[PDB]
C-alpha cells in the first residue's frame, strides 16, 4: 500500500495535521475556531474531526506495520480525545440539560461556545444564543457512527440518553439555527430550522421513533424551505444529504438540491441563505442585531460560502457521481502555507462592486474573508478528497447505513391483535367469527395502556449522582405502542392512546374508535422504519359493545373482518394470536426496568328536577353558575349530577347533551396538545375562535396542554359548546393530517371558527333547514358524524345556489390558490401594499421577506385571511389575483396602499347596474347583512362576461384610475 | 457460587462505594462522599480508578461479561484521563516545575472534581505530593500495559515526558508526601520521603521505554527515563531506606511503596529491615499508624491551627489515628509475596474494623481514633481502648481510596485478579526471577556484580594509534569507526533538548544537564547513525583537575566501578576511553600506558573490562533509538557535531600579604621580575582585584594573563600556580555541584568554608 497509496495518505496527513490536528488542544481535546476566536464550537469540533476520523479509518484498512497502526491509533484517539472533551464541555452543564429536558427555553440550552483550555463556558446564557440543536444532534450522531465504527462509563451512557431526550423533542422547539442566529432578520428570535430538526432525526435513528417520525414530518412539511423566515438554507444540505440523511424522499433531497443550487449558489460557493448579509459590505460589523429595512440591502450580494461545495463533492461520492464540478470548481482555495489549500470561510462581494453585483447577480469577483482555514469545511474537504480518491468508502463514515434512507421502504404489514377484555365479549367475537384471545390468555404476555408505557420511560435515563431525572412524560403514539417490550423478562404489550383515553366523548362513539384505529394504521404502514413489524393491540371493552351487550358494535365488527381480510386502513394486516407475533416483531428490552329572577335565595329550585333529561341538564347551568362543585341538599353535589347527567347521556347517545355537559364540566380532551403538535408540525397555523380578530388567538407556535386548553376556553369568550368544537375539530384535522394530508394541501391557517361556521352552513343547506337549528343539529352529531362532516367540509364531496357555497367552503377551510402568496409578492413591489378591512401588508415586507417565505406567507394570511365571513374572503383573494393579474399588463407603479375590499366592492356597485340593466330582479339581489355584498355576486361563477372576477377587473381598473392618472399599458 | 455471582458481589460494592462518586466531567472521585467539598486528591483518585480497573481485570475472565469489563476499564481511563486533563491544564507549571523544582511551582495535587480547576493554592495546601506525580505514571504504564488506552495522541506523549523530567530529579526535591504535611511536626516544612522517592523510582522504572500508545504504537510514542536520574533516586532510596525521612524512622507510607503498588526496593534484606519496622512500630488493632507521633484528627489535636507547635508532637504518642487500609496493602502484599497466612492474618484483623453500609456493602474507615474521653486510657496502656470509626458508611462517608483497595484486596485474595494481571509490568520480581529486570536486576542477579563492561579505546589522531600501537595498545581513531559517530555527552544533551517539546503545550523538552556515565554508556541510534558517548570524564575542562594524569586514570577507575555497581540495563555498558594526545605527554605517558595496558587485560580497579572495536562491541547491542529528533518545524534534521580526527619556584618569594598591602604600580613591577608562574599568579591576581578585569599589563587584560599563567602552570605542572590562579580567576569545576549530591543521596551534609572561619 505504500507504493502509491501510502504517500497520498501521508499528504493527506499533512494535510489534516497543518490544517485541523496542529490547533487540537492537548488538554481538552477541542478545536478552537481560529486564531482570532478561541473558542470551540460544538459543531464546529464535531464536523472538523471527520477528516481525522476518515484519516484514521484509512490508515487502518491499510495498519500492518507498528508504524501505521501508531499513526492510526493516533488518529483515532485524537478523535476520541475531541468528543470526550466535548462531552465534558457537555458533562459540566448537566443541570441545562435536565432543565431543557421538560423546559425547552433558550435560556436552559446546552452552550456552543467552549473554552477550549478547560471544558468549561466562555459567555453567559444571554451572551450567544446558545440553542442550537444541530450541534448537540450532529454530536450524537457521529458519537453513534464512530462507536459502529469501533471507536470506543455507565454515567455518560445516561448522560446521552438524556440528551436523546434534550434534543428528542426538536420539531416542535424554537432554534437559534446552525448559524446560531435565529431567524434572518437576526433579532435573536428562537427559530424552527430543519437543519437542526433533520440532524436530530438522524441522530435519534443512528442511536423512540414516535418523535423521529414527527420530525420526518417537519421535514417533509418545510422542505425544500428551511424555516419559517427561510426560503432556502444551503445548511439542508446536512440533512437531505451528507451528514444527516434525514430525507428518505428521493424527489424531496432532488428538489432542497436544486434550490439550493439556483437561488444559493454562486462563483464562490453558495450563500448561506437569501439576504443572510453575515460578512457582506452593507452590515454594520460593530451592530449585533439587524433592522428589517436593510436585509433588502443584502440581496444578491450575500457572502458564497466554499464550505457548501464539500457537501456536493460529499453527496456525489455518497450517491455515486459526475459532480466531479463540485470538485475542480473548488480551485478557490486559499494556498494553491506550503501549498495547502486552507479552504475559506467565505467570499464577499468588494465593497466597491455592490451595485454590479446587485444588478448582475453571481458575477462579481469576491475576496476572501471569515476564517482560513474554515476547519469545519476543510475536514470536509479532506474527507471528500479521500472519499473521492478511493482511500475511503461511504461505508466507513456511514457505518449505520444512514445512506440508504432514500432507497424506497416498502410498505409494511402491520400485524394486529384483536385481544378480548372479557371472555363473554371472546364468546360474542366468535359467533360472528373473528377468533380471538382474552387478555387472561395472552398471559405471560401482559397488556398493559399506553399511559404505563410513558411512565416507564420517565425511569430511562436517571442517574440521581448528577441530578438526572429520567425522560419527561411524552405520550407514546401509535409508534411507540407497536413494538412489543421486554420488562423484567416478561413480555409487555401496549394498546394504543386512543383506547386508555376515555375521559372525552370521542371514546363512546364506536365509530370514533374504528376511525382513530384506521388513522393508527395509516400512520403506521408509511412511518414504521424499524426492525421487526409493528403490533397494535386491539383490546375490544365492554363499551365496545351493542346496546343490549350480547352482541358487538357493527362499526367494530366491520373494522375487526376487515383487518381480518388483509386490509383495513391503507395497510395490509395481519391478524392473529399475539403469541405468534413474537418471532417477527420489534421485541426492544427496557434494561433499565430490572430491579437493582325573584327569590335569589336557591334554597329551594332543585325541586323541580325531581324526566326529558335536557331540561335536568338545563337547569343544572343554572344551578352551576349560579350556583359547579357545589351542594343540592340531597347528599348531592352539582358536580355530582351532571357527571351523572354526562353518564346518562352517553347511555342514551343523544350527543347534544353530551357536549353540553363535557362543555359546562369543562372536560378537556388529554391528547390535544398532540393534535395541535401535530398540526402545527405539518407547517399549517392555528387559529381558535370565531372570526372577528381579537377572539380568535393564532397559534403560531406549539403551546402546552395548559396554555393551550386556556386559549380555546378564552377563545369562546364564555359562549359556550365551541370550546369543545374547537378541541374536536383540531383532533379530527389531526388525524385527517396524518392519513390524508394532501386534502390539507393549498392551506396553511386553519381557522377552527370559520371551519364549524361552514359545517352548521352545510348541515343547514343539507337536510334543509335553518341556519339556526342546524347549528343546534351540530351538537348531536355523533363524533364520528361531525368528522365525516368535515371529511367533506375538506374534500368538497356533496351529499343556481352552489357558487355562493363554494366561495364559503373555501374561504372557511382558509384555501389558497397555488402560487397566491408569490404572486402578492410581486404586487408588492408595483404598489405600495394591500389594505384589507383597514390592515395594511406594507411593501416594506418584501424588503425583509422574500417570496417563497412561510413567513410572509403568514403576514398575508393575517392581513387577508383574518376576514370574519368565509366568502368576502375568497372573493378578497380575487381581488388580490386580479390586482396580480393586471399589474402585469400595467407598466408603471401607484404611490397607493390599495384597499382590496374597494375593488371587491366597486364591482359589488358595478354588479347592481349590469345585472339591473340586463334586466333583473331588483329583489332578485340582495345585499348582505354582514358584508353589504349582493348575494347573487356571490353565487356569480368566477369567469365569464358577468363572472366575479370580471367584475373586479372591471372595479380595479376603476379603482386605480384615481391614483394613476395615466395608464399606459401593455 | 459462579464467577458472575462471585464478580457481582465486588460490581455492587464498586458501583454503590466507587463508581456513583466519579466525577461526570473530570473522572477523578471526590475525597468526600457526601457533602459540598469539591476536593479530588490526586493520589485517592489514582487508587480509585486502580480499583475499578481491577474489577475490569476479574470480569476480563468472564466473555459474557454484560458491559461491565469496558465500564469499569473505561471508567479507570476516565479517573486517568482525568488527572493528565488537571496536569495538562497546569502544564505551565510542569515547564517550571522541571527548570525550578520548588514547593511553589509543583502540579497541584487537589483539584476541583467536578471541573479540574486548581481548588487550594499553595499557601493553603502542601501541593508537592511527587508520589502523586510518580504513582500517575506507575498506574499510566500498569494500566496500558493492560489494554486500556490512556494517553491519546503525541501531546499526550510529550506531556506525560515532561512529567518524568519532573519524576526524574525527586531526590533532589523535597517534598509534602502521601501525607501531605511534610514531617510529624506540621511544621509546612517539605523533606525527603523514601515514599515519595520509591515511587519515582518505580515509575521510572516501569515507564522508561514504554509506548504510551500500547499494541497500538510506535518508536514515537516511547517515554525515555535518565538511567543516571534514576540511578540517584535508588541512591537516594537506599541511603534513606530502612527509614522514610529525617524525621520518620518508619511511616506506613513506606507499605505503599516497598509493595503495592510500586514494589520498589530490589534488596530483600531491606525490604524485611524496611516491613519489620513498619509492622513492629506502626501495626495496631485497627490499622496501621501513619507514623508514630501523627496529629491526624486526634481528639487531642487543636483543630483551627493548621501546624502543630514545637514538643505537641509528644501529646500524640499512643493516641496515633490507626488507618485500616494499611491491613489491606498488607493482604496486597501477602498474595503477591507468596504468603497465603499474611492475607488471612490481616484479613482477619479487617474483617473485625470494616463497617457496612445500609445495603451490607464494606466500608473501609479511613481512621480509627481514639474518643477524646479515653485519650489518657490509651496514652497509659496503649492498645487498649476502643477507637470509634471515622465514616461508617452509613453515614454518607465513604474513604474512595479504602473503598478500592478493599476491591484490589479482596479481588487478589479470592483469586479473582491474579499478580500478574493488577502488576502488567512486572514491578514485583519473585525472588527466584530477580535475573533480567532492566534498570532493576542483572544477568548476574542480585547479589553478584562481576559486569564486564565493554571499553573501546578511541585515539584522538591516527598519529596517537600508531604511536600507542608501538607501546602495546590498539586504538582506533574516530574515523576507522565510520558509519559509528562518538559524540561528546553534551551532543547528546543537545538532541535530548529536543524530547518533549510541545509548542501547544509550553513544554520544552530534556532539562540541559549532564548525560552521565549509565547513559554514556549506552549506543544510540540518532537520525539514522549510531553514536556511542564518550564518558563526561573525558570532557576537556578548565578547572586545574583535568591536567594530572594520575587523576584521568583514577576518574576512568572511578567511572568503571560506578558503572559495575549502578548498571543493571540489558547490554554490557559501552565505556569508550577516549585518548587524547594530551595524555600522553611527558611522563603522564607511563601512567596511561598501565591504564591502557590493565583495560587490555581485562581488569582495572576490580571492574573486568573487554577492550575491543567499536564495530565488534556495537554490533548485536540493544541501540536506543532516539526518535523524537524527527524533522520536526526545521524541514532539517538537527545538526549534531560529533569527535573528529584532529588532523595535524621552590616557594612562591612573591608572598600575598606583604604584597599586597602594596598599592603600588610596582606589583606590576615585579610582574615583569617573576619567573615564578606562583609569584606571577599571586603578582597578577593581586591586580585582578584592585586594578580591574582588564587593568592594562604588559601582557594585555590581566583576565589573560592570568588565564595565561593558569593554563601555563597547569602543563608545566606547576600546582601553587595552578591553585593561586583557579582561585584568582575565581575557577569552579562542573562537577563541584554533581558531587554534592552524591553526598546529599547518601545521607551526608557538606559544609565549605576553612577550618577556623565561616562554613557554609
Ligand atoms: N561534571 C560532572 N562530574 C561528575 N559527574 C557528573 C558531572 N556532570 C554530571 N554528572 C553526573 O551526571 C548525572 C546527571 O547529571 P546532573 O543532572 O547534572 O546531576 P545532578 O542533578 O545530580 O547534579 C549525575 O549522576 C551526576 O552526578
Ligand atoms: C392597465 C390598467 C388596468 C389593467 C386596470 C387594472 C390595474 C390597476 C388598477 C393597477 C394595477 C397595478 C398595481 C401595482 C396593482
Amino acid at each position: 500500500s505504500r507504493s502509491n497509496s501510502g504517500v497520498r495518505l501521508d499528504g493527506y496527513a499533512r494535510l489534516v495535521q497543518q490544517t485541523i490536528l496542529c490547533h487540537q488542544n492537548p488538554v481538552t481535546g477541542l478545536l478552537p475556531a481560529s486564531y482570532d476566536q478561541k473558542d470551540a464550537w460544538v459543531r464546529d469540533n464535531v464536523y472538523s474531526i471527520l477528516a481525522v476520523w476518515g484519516l484514521g479509518l484509512a490508515y487502518r484498512k491499510n495498519a500492518d506495520r507498528d508504524e501505521d497502526k501508531a499513526k492510526a491509533y493516533e488518529l483515532e484517539q485524537s478523535v476520541v480525545k475531541l468528543m470526550r472533551g466535548l462531552l465534558h464541555c457537555m458533562i459540566r452543564q448537566v443541570d441545562k440539560v435536565e432543565s431543557f429536558k421538560y423546559s425547552q427555553s433558550t435560556k436552559d440550552s446546552l452552550h456552543a461556545k467552549y473554552n477550549t483550555k478547560t471544558c468549561a463556558t466562555v459567555v453567559g446564557d444571554d451572551q450567544w444564543g446558545h440553542l442550537q440543536l444541530d450541534a448537540t444532534s450532529v454530536y450524537l450522531l457521529f458519537l453513534a457512527q464512530m462507536t459502529a465504527s469501533g471507536l470506543h462509563s455507565l454515567d455518560e451512557v445516561n448522560f446521552i440518553q438524556n440528551l436523546v431526550f434534550y434534543i428528542e423533542a426538536a420539531y416542535k422547539t424554537a432554534d437559534f439555527g446552525i448559524w446560531e442566529r435565529g431567524d434572518k432578520t437576526n433579532q435573536g428570535i428562537s427559530e424552527l430550522n430543519a437543519s437542526s430538526v433533520g440532524m436530530a432525526k438522524a441522530a435519534l435513528e443512528a442511536l423512540l421513533a414516535d418523535e423521529v417520525q414527527h420530525c420526518q414530518s417537519i421535514l417533509n412539511s418545510l422542505l425544500p424551505r428551511a424555516s419559517t423566515s427561510k426560503e432556502v438554507d444551503a445548511s439542508l444540505l446536512s440533512v437531505v444529504s451528507f451528514p444527516a440523511f434525514a430525507v428518505e424522499d428521493s424527489q424531496l433531497v432532488e428538489l432542497t438540491k436544486q434550490e439550493i443550487i439556483t437561488k444559493l449558489q454562486g462563483r464562490y460557493g453558495c450563500c448561506r441563505f437569501l439576504r443572510d448579509g453575515y460578512k457582506t459590505p452593507k452590515e454594520d460589523p460593530n451592530r449585533l442585531y439587524y433592522e428589517p429595512a436593510e436585509l433588502k440591502l443584502f440581496e444578491n450580494i450575500e457572502c458564497e460560502w466554499p464550505l457548501f461545495w464539500t457537501y456536493f463533492i460529499l453527496d456525489g461520492v455518497f450517491s455515486g457521481n459526475a459532480e466531479q464540478v463540485q470538485e475542480y470548481k473548488e480551485a478557490l482555495e486559499a494556498v494553491l502555507k506550503n501549498g495547502v489549500p486552507l479552504l475559506p470561510e467565505l467570499y464577499s462581494v468588494p465593497p466597491d462592486r455592490v451595485d454590479e453585483e446587485y444588478q448582475n447577480p453571481h458575477t462579481v469577483d469576491r475576496v476572501p474573508m471569515g476564517k482560513l482555514p474554515h476547519m469545519w469545511g476543510q475536514s470536509l474537504y479532506i474527507l471528500g478528497s479521500l472519499m473521492a480518491e478511493g482511500f475511503l468508502a461511504p461505508g466507513e463514515i456511514d457505518p449505520l447505513n444512514r445512506r440508504f434512507s432514500t432507497v424506497p421502504k416498502p410498505d409494511v404489514v402491520v400485524q394486529v391483535s384483536i385481544l378480548a377484555e372479557t371472555e363473554e365479549i371472546k364468546t360474542i367475537l366468535k359467533d360472528k367469527g373473528i377468533y380471538v384471545e382474552t387478555i387472561a390468555e395472552v398471559y405471560p404476555i401482559r397488556v398493559q395502556p399506553a399511559r404505563i408505557l410513558s411512565h416507564i420511560y420517565s425511569s430511562l435515563g436517571c442517574n440521581n449522582r448528577m441530578k438526572l431525572s429520567g425522560r419527561p412524560y411524552r405520550h407514546m403514539g401509535v409508534l411507540g405502542t407497536s413494538k412489543l417490550y421486554d420488562i423484567r423478562k416478561t413480555i409487555f404489550t401496549f394498546t394504543p392512546q386512543f383506547i386508555d383515553q376515555q375521559q372525552f366523548y370521542l371514546a363512546l362513539d364506536n365509530k370514533m374508535i374504528v376511525e382513530m384505529l384506521r388513522t393508527d394504521l395509516s400512520y403506521l404502514c408509511s412511518r414504521w422504519r424499524m426492525t421487526g413489524q409493528p403490533t397494535i393491540t386491539f383490546p375490544i371493552s365492554h363499551s365496545m359493545l351493542d346496546e343490549d351487550g350480547t352482541s358487538l358494535n357493527s362499526s367494530i365488527l366491520a373494522a375487526l373482518r376487515k383487518m381480518q381480510d388483509g386490509y383495513f386502513g391503507g395497510a395490509r394486516v395481519q391478524t392473529g394470536k399475539l403469541s405468534e407475533f413474537l418471532t417477527t416483531s420489534c421485541c426492544t428490552h427496557l434494561s433499565f426496568m430490572d430491579p437493582g329572577s325573584g327569590e335569589v335565595d336557591f334554597k329551594a329550585l332543585v325541586l323541580q328536577l325531581k324526566e326529558q333529561a335536557d331540561i335536568l341538564y338545563m337547569l343544572y347551568t343554572m344551578k352551576g353558575p349560579d350556583w359547579t362543585e357545589l351542594y343540592n341538599e340531597r347528599s348531592a353535589t352539582v358536580r355530582e349530577l351532571l357527571t351523572e347527567l354526562y353518564g346518562k347521556v352517553g347511555e342514551i347517545r343523544h350527543w347534544g347533551l353530551i357536549r353540553y355537559i363535557s362543555g359546562i364540566l369543562r372536560k378537556k380532551v388529554e391528547a390535544l396538545d398532540e393534535a395541535c403538535t401535530d398540526l402545527l408540525s405539518h407547517q399549517k397555523h392555528l387559529t381558535v375562535g370565531l372570526p372577528p380578530e381579537p377572539r380568535e388567538k393564532t397559534i403560531s407556535a406549539p403551546l402546552p396542554y395548559e396554555a393551550l386548553t386556556q386559549l380555546i376556553d378564552e377563545a369562546s369568550e364564555g359562549d359556550m359548546s365551541i370550546s369543545i368544537l374547537t378541541q374536536e375539530i383540531m383532533v379530527y384535522l389531526a388525524m385527517y393530517m396524518r392519513t390524508q394530508p394532501g386534502l390539507f394541501a393549498e392551506m396553511f391557517r386553519l381557522r377552527i371558527g370559520l371551519i364549524i361556521q361552514v359545517m352548521a352552513t352545510e348541515l343547514a343547506h343539507s337536510l334543509r333547514c335553518s341556519a339556526e337549528e342546524a347549528t343546534e343539529g351540530l351538537m348531536n352529531l355523533s363524533p364520528s358524524a361531525m368528522k365525516n362532516l368535515l371529511h367533506h367540509i375538506l374534500s368538497g364531496k356533496e351529499f343556481q345556489g352552489q357558487w355562493q357555497r363554494r366561495r364559503r367552503l373555501d374561504g372557511a377551510l382558509n384555501r389558497v390558490p397555488v402560487g397566491f402568496y408569490q404572486k402578492v409578492w410581486k404586487v408588492l413591489q408595483k404598489c405600495h401594499g394591500l389594505s384589507v378591512e383597514g390592515f395594511v401588508l406594507p411593501s416594506s415586507t418584501t424588503r425583509e421577506m422574500t417570496p417563497g417565505e412561510i413567513k410572509f406567507s403568514v403576514h398575508v394570511e393575517s392581513v387577508l385571511n383574518r376576514v370574519p365571513q368565509p366568502e368576502y374572503r375568497q372573493l378578497l383573494v380575487e381581488a388580490i389575483l386580479v390586482l396580480t393579474m393586471l399589474a402585469d399588463i400595467e407598466i408603471h407603479s401607484i404611490g397607493s396602499i390599495i384597499a382590496v375590499e374597494k375593488i371587491v366592492h366597486i364591482a359589488n356597485d358595478l354588479f347592481l347596474q349590469e345585472q339591473k340593466t340586463l334586466g333583473a330582479d331588483d329583489t332578485m339581489l340582495a345585499k348582505d347583512p354582514a358584508s353589504g355584498i349582493c348575494t347573487l355576486l356571490y353565487d356569480s361563477a368566477p369567469s365569464g362576461r358577468f363572472g366575479t372576477m370580471t367584475y373586479l377587473s372591471k372595479a380595479a381598473a376603476t379603482y386605480v384610475q384615481e391614483f394613476l392618472p395615466h395608464s399606459i399599458c401593455a | 457460587e459462579t464467577l458472575w455471582d462471585k464478580l457481582d458481589h465486588y460490581y455492587r460494592i464498586v458501583k454503590s462505594t466507587l463508581l456513583l462518586y466519579q466525577s461526570p466531567t473530570t473522572g477523578l472521585f471526590p475525597t468526600k462522599t457526601c457533602g459540598g467539598d469539591q476536593k479530588a486528591k490526586i493520589q485517592d483518585s489514582l487508587y480509585c480508578a486502580a480499583g475499578a480497573w481491577a474489577l475490569a481485570l476479574a470480569y476480563r475472565r468472564i466473555d459474557d461479561d454484560k458491559g461491565r469489563t469496558h465500564e469499569l476499564e473505561h471508567s479507570a481511563i476516565k479517573c486517568m484521563r482525568g488527572i493528565l486533563y488537571c496536569y495538562m491544564r497546569q502544564a505551565d507549571k510542569v515547564q517550571q516545575f522541571k527548570q525550578d523544582p520548588r514547593p511553589t511551582t509543583c502540579l497541584h495535587s487537589v483539584f476541583n472534581v467536578h471541573t479540574g480547576d486548581e481548588l487550594l493554592s499553595y499557601e493553603e495546601y502542601g501541593h508537592l505530593q511527587i508520589n502523586a506525580v510518580s504513582l500517575y505514571l506507575l498506574y499510566l504504564v500498569e494500566m496500558i500495559s493492560s489494554g486500556l488506552q490512556i494517553i491519546y495522541n503525541t501531546d499526550e506523549v510529550s506531556f506525560i515526558q515532561n512529567l518524568v523530567f519532573c519524576v526524574e530529579r525527586v531526590y533532589r526535591v523535597p517534598d509534602f508526601g502521601v501525607w501531605e504535611r511534610g514531617s510529624k511536626y506540621n511544621n509546612g516544612s517539605t523533606e525527603l520521603h523514601s515514599s515519595s522517592v520509591g515511587l519515582a523510582k518505580a515509575a521510572l522504572e516501569a515507564i522508561n521505554g514504554f509506548n504510551l500508545f500500547g499494541n497500538q504504537g510506535c518508536s514515537w510514542s516511547v517515554i525515555f527515563v535518565d538511567l543516571d536520574a534514576h540511578n540517584r533516586n535508588r541512591q537516594t532510596l537506599c541511603s534513606l531506606l530502612p527509614r522514610e525521612s529525617r524525621s520518620h524512622n518508619t511511616d506506613a507510607a513506606l507499605l505503599p511503596c516497598i509493595s503495592y503498588p510500586a514494589f520498589a526496593l530490589d534488596d530483600e534484606v531491606l525490604f524485611s529491615q524496611t516491613l519489620d519496622k513498619v509492622v513492629r512500630k506502626l501495626k495496631g488493632k485497627y490499622g496501621f499508624k501513619r507514623f508514630l507521633r501523627d496529629g491526624y484528627r486526634t481528639s487531642l489535636e487543636d483543630p483551627n491551627r493548621c501546624y502543630y507547635k514545637p514538643a505537641e508532637i509528644k501529646l500524640f504518642d499512643g493516641i496515633e489515628c490507626e488507618f485500616p487500609i494499611f491491613f489491606l496493602y498488607m493482604m496486597i502484599d501477602g498474595v503477591f509475596r507468596g504468603n497465603p497466612k499474611q492475607v488471612q492474618e490481616y484479613q482477619d484483623l479487617l474483617t473485625p474494623v470494616l463497617h457496612h453500609t445500609t445495603e451490607g456493602y464494606p466500608v473501609v474507615p479511613k481512621y480509627y481514633y481514639v474518643p477524646a474521653d479515653f485519650v489518657e486510657y490509651e496514652k497509659n496502656n496503649p492498645g487498649s481502648q476502643k477507637r470509634f470509626p471515622s465514616n461508617c458508611g452509613r453515614d454518607g462517608k465513604l474513604f474512595l481510596w479504602g473503598q478500592a483497595l478493599y476491591i484490589i484486596a479482596k479481588l487478589l485474595a479470592d483469586e479473582l485478579i491474579s499478580p500478574k494481571d493488577i502488576d502488567p509490568v512486572q514491578r514485583y520480581v519473585p525472588l527466584k526471577d530477580q535475573r533480567n529486570v532492566s534498570m532493576r536486576f542483572s544477568n548476574q542477579g542480585p547479589l553478584e556484580n562481576d559486569l564486564v563492561v565493554h571499553v573501546a579505546l578511541i585515539a584522538e589522531s591516527q598519529r596517537l594509534q600508531v604511536f600507542l600501537n608501538t607501546y602495546g595498545i590498539q586504538t582506533q581513531t574516530p574515523q576507522q569507526v565510520e558509519p559509528i559517530q562518538i559524540w561528546p555527552q553534551q551532543e547528546l544533551v543537545k538532541a535530548y533538548l529536543q524530547l518533549g517539546i510541545n509548542e501547544k503545550l509550553g513544554l520544552s523538552g530534556r532539562p540541559d544537564r549532564p548525560i552521565g556515565c549509565l547513559g554514556t554508556s549506552k549506543i544510540y541510534r540518532i537520525l539514522g547513525k549510531t553514536v556511542v558517548c564518550y564518558p563526561i570524564i573525558f570532557d576537556l575542562s578548565d578547572f586545574y583537575m583535568s591536567q594530572d594524569v594520575f587523576l584521568l586514570i583514577d576518574d576512568i577507575k572511578n567511572a568503571l566501578q560506578f558503572i559495575k555497581q549502578y548498571w543493571k540495563m540489558h547490554g554490557r555498558p559501552l565505556f569508550l576511553v577516549l585518548i587524547r594526545e594530551d595524555n600522553i605527554r611527558g611522563s603522564r605517558f607511563n601512567p596511561i600506558l598501565d591504564m591502557l595496558a590493565a583495560l587490555k587485560k581485562g581488569i582495572i580497579g576490580g571492574v573486568k573490562v573487554h577492550v575491543d572495536r567499536l564495530q565488534t562491541l556495537i554490533s548485536g547491542a540493544v541501540v536506543e533509538q532516539l526518535d523524537f529528533l524527527r524533522i520536526s518545524d526545521t524541514e532539517e534534521l538537527p545538526e549534531f557535531k560529533s569527535f573528529e580526527e584532529l588532523e595535524p619556584g621552590q616557594q612562591p618569594d612573591v608572598n600575598i600579604s606583604e604584597w599586597k598591602d602594596k598599592p603600588t604600580h610596582e606589583i606590576l613591577q615585579k610582574l615583569n621580575d617573576c619567573s615564578c608562574l606562583a609569584s606571577q599568579a599571586i603578582l597578577l591576581g593581586i591586580l585582578l582585584k584592585r586594578e580591574g578585569p582588564n587593568f592594562i599589563t604588559k601582557e594585555g587584560t590581566v583576565s589573560d594573563h592570568i588565564e595565561r599563567v593558569y593554563r601555563r602552570a597547569g602543563s608545566q605542572k606547576l600546582w601553587l600556580a595552578v591553585r593561586y590562579g583557579a582561585a584568582f580567576t575565581q575557577k569552579f569545576s562542573s562537577s563541584i555541584a554533581p558531587h554534592i549530591t552524591t553526598f546529599l543521596v547518601h545521607g551526608k551534609q557538606v559544609t565549605l568554608g576553612a577550618f577556623g572561619h565561616e562554613e557554609e
